[PDB]
DNA sequence: ATCAATATCCACCTGCAGATTCTACCAAAAGTGTATTTGGAAACTGCTCCATCAAAAGGCATGTTCAGCTGAACCAGCTGAACATGCCTTTTGATGGAGCAGTTTCCAAATACACTTTTGGTAGAATCTGCAGGTGGATATTGAT
DNA sequence: ATCAATATCCACCTGCAGATTCTACCAAAAGTGTATTTGGAAACTGCTCAACCAAAAGGCATGTTCAGCTGGTTCAGCTGAACATGCCTTTTGATGGAGCAGTTTCCAAATACACTTTTGGTAGAATCTGCAGGTGGATATTGAT
């Protein structure tokens, strides 16, 4: 009975591999689930989470705020071409819009 | 109160929304059209939300019912669970 | 004589102000009443959670802002600065919101 | 004695945030938004992997289907960096048995 | 001896056509379009039923979930007539055991 | 060993209830499938087929053709508001479009 | 002197003719060559089934006709009858085809 | 000599397509924009089609791969199987 | 270009409203050992795909002409932005009791599964007929007069 | 109105490519019987919602002023629609091998599945600190001149 290790630590990840495995089994996605699928998926979710938080933290520093709020997430997403494509039809609650005024109407 | 209805969605609130949309000047006839458009959107969403409600044999519409109704119309909403 | 700003300057101030903040712009109570009236015609004696109404208000507002954005681009396209019903009808027709 | 048990991704998001920006917190609403986000991407990927498996008459979902789904759903460089991380993770797991 | 076996809804579409318009044929391309249509509506309904069952912590798909899915996906009178046909069919099935 | 009666005839339907049941089990939709679900679904699919074929046969008679081709299916779908909504983002191969010309460009009246 | 129709009449005849028929309007072979080049930039020595090419052709033409319809509505909206690139860019922007 | 091969989608074919769209008059600059638009659409579809090809370990692009690629772009195609 | 009158930042204090951390415990993660399906390696094979010719003809690449079109000023209403004043629906704080969302438990009825057994579905072969082309004629449209 | 050169509708004919039907083999659809588990229904409970008065207060209604916005009118390039002309790129068999999509069969190998043993994650309670709210001055933004 060797000591209890977990898969997130073995894979070098923070996200929970085991829970993702259970969620795949439970949800009628496939009859069986391979060992590598939840590791790969967890890694992808971790990378994307880090990227969003990175940009929101940058936006947070521009506003001199130490805590991330939804506004900073909306600004991060809409200012990133690829995230905007991925989330082009998604509504971020309490996000607002980008300070974008069409140039021709702003004053002489 | 003036219609017991959508007319409680006053002109200045619609103006504010147009301002957030970056609109500088607004014709007087826009307001009723917007109200109708809003009413249609709402009807479809509420219809689906209530349908989910009815399926569960529940008499309380939850936030999740709305999120799913919005999801099927391609207007996924984040921040209210799921 | 009272000080007076020309038409458009204050509108721009409101645009910058409301695009900087995130608070909801529609009143909570008439929205709840509208929701309840519409729901009444489908099923009687329904109740609503407060967060369901906040969710609907957020969805409605995000939908309308997006439509005013598309409308403004259509108006600007016609060498105008005033949005008109035909611009809204055009935006909704092209998205396929056929009503 | 009654009490239920609602799971969330909050603790893991908070750990990642402290790894990327040690001097930063996060509100509860934003954390809820991130949890919703994670659930959405989960459902999208698993659903796409399921259809790929069904089209090729395969009953097993492997890291290959995840990889393919990722390449289909995500654009360009985002896909390349995420895919790289997944491959790295599976490689570390398979070696540290 | 090799020969595989590919299923379609062709024979059933042709039977229905002969029921509704006895003096009329159909091209092969149109039959293919009808088969595609049927497959699409099948997946849409089953997928929606699946999500409802999952949201209500329900492991069974019954005629109730189908009915609800139909009311959500189809508009007005089309939904009402289809629901009426499904109800009448289920009552006929349950009676003639 | 009573004689073989199909589920379709018992339901008074033409579509194959049994095949639909097999397809629900095979496809990861639910762990178990009730007996009434495939009957209801088959009835809905059969009804919709009858409606499309009905409109398509009317369009066929309009063009004095006895055989339905894809063109008639496109005309049927786009001229029916509810089918158009259901299939609004769907492309019918070899379907074409409706003879729709925007009224203001077609020729002048005082001519 | 040769008989001569005014500008617009035959264009209208072409509209009625092509809206009455369903035949493919793009040439098969150049489309095949375009497809093979693009595919070559992703993966080498790929082959294609003829029905795959026909499916792509149907999709392309349905997409373009839909875009030209929206473009025409945008042109007419500007009190014009001539479509211009800005009309297409507007139509694609409103659909969210951001490219 | 051939013409970078995108040019085989000739001006008259685009004109015909515009005619099916109900377009009566066309500026000379439309054609290049249209070509770019078509290329983008095609690029995305074939990319996904080839991805489906690679996953199946096949060297022949089938109609089904295209149909699925189109499905994921919300442009479901009927008539070529499934 | 500068004064006048607002607007909004730059900066600070406070304390409190959520936000972070501590303690507990139990439900899910993980280990162990058995049983069961599955991906892939290699052999067969004949169905379909790239490449080549071949002869033609039907679309198209170039060049010529002018008719409505596009953009561009000018200006006569005209109606839609801003403010005052003032009235009031909406909002915030309470209150509190009623219905029901949600959890727990039990059991007839619903349903998976293994074996068996008949037969509806489908593939290829054999009809057969509806419409793709073709010929001729008869209205019905554009456009100059 | 008149009237002549093209386009299109319509009557009829023809034959062959694809629609329709027939006949065979078998994978899949029903029938029995048995084992599994789960959905309906009843009891309970405390979390949440509907009603609901008081007040305060920030937002909305109506009316007035007038500034510049918009659509009607008109006019000088202009350029993109039709034809004519020639030509050369695309169509449609025909060949004709190359290679690969199935198809089957074997076998290590990945993984369900029952059971056992911990321990990570989350629900409630105890600290904590960043910014909401308020305010004091320091500059940025436009209107009239």
């Amino acid at each position: 009975r060797a000591k209890a290790k977990t898969r997130s630590s073995r894979a070098g990840l923070q996200f929970p591999v085991g829970r993702v495995h259970r969620l795949l089994r439970k949800g009628n996605y496939s009859e069986r689930v391979g060992a590598g699928a939840p590791v790969y998926l967890a890694a992808v979710l971790e990378y994307l989470t880090a990227e969003i938080l990175e940009l929101a933290g940058n936006a947070a520093r521009d506003n001199k705020k130490t805590r991330i709020i939804p506004r900073h997430l909306q600004l991060a997403i809409r200012n990133d071409e690829e995230l905007n494509k991925l989330l082009g039809r998604v509504t971020i609650a309490q996000g607002g819009v980008l300070p974008n005024i069409q140039a021709v109407l702003l004053p002489k | 109160v003036l219609r017991d209805n959508i007319q409680g969605i006053t002109k200045p609130a619609i103006r504010r929304l147009a301002r957030r949309g970056g609109v500088k000047r607004i014709s007087g006839l826009i307001y009723e059209e917007t109200r109708g458009v809003l009413k249609v959107f709402l009807e479809n969403v509420i219809r689906d939300a209530v349908t989910y409600t009815e399926h569960a044999k529940r008499k309380t519409v939850t936030a999740m019912d709305v999120v799913y109704a919005l999801k099927r119309q391609g207007r996924t909403l984040y921040g209210f669970g799921g | 004589k009272p000080h007076r700003y020309r038409p458009g300057t204050v509108a721009l101030r409101e645009i910058r102000r409301y695009q900087k903040s995130t608070e909801l712009l529609i009143r909570k109570l008439p929205f709840q009443r509208l929701v309840r009236e519409i729901a009444q015609d489908f099923k009687t004696d329904l109740r609503f959670q407060s967060s369901a109404v906040m969710a609907l208000q957020e969805a409605c507002e995000a939908y309308l802002v997006g439509l005013f954005e598309d409308t403004n681009l259509c108006a600007i396209h016609a060498k105008r600065v005033t949005i008109m019903p035909k611009d809204i009808q055009l935006a909704r027709r092209i998205r396929g919101e056929r009503a | 004695r009654k009490r239920s048990r609602k799971e969330s991704y909050s603790i893991y998001v908070y750990k990642v945030l402290k790894q990327v920006h040690p001097d930063t917190g996060i509100s509860s609403k934003a954390m809820g938004i991130m949890n919703s986000f994670v659930n959405d991407i989960f459902e999208r990927i698993a659903g796409e992997a399921s259809r790929l498996a069904h089209y090729n008459k395969r009953s097993t979902i492997t890291s290959r289907e995840i990889q393919t789904a990722v390449r289909l759903l995500l654009p360009g460089e985002l896909a390349k960096h995420a895919v790289s991380e997944g491959t790295k993770a599976v490689t570390k797991y398979t070696s540290a048995k």
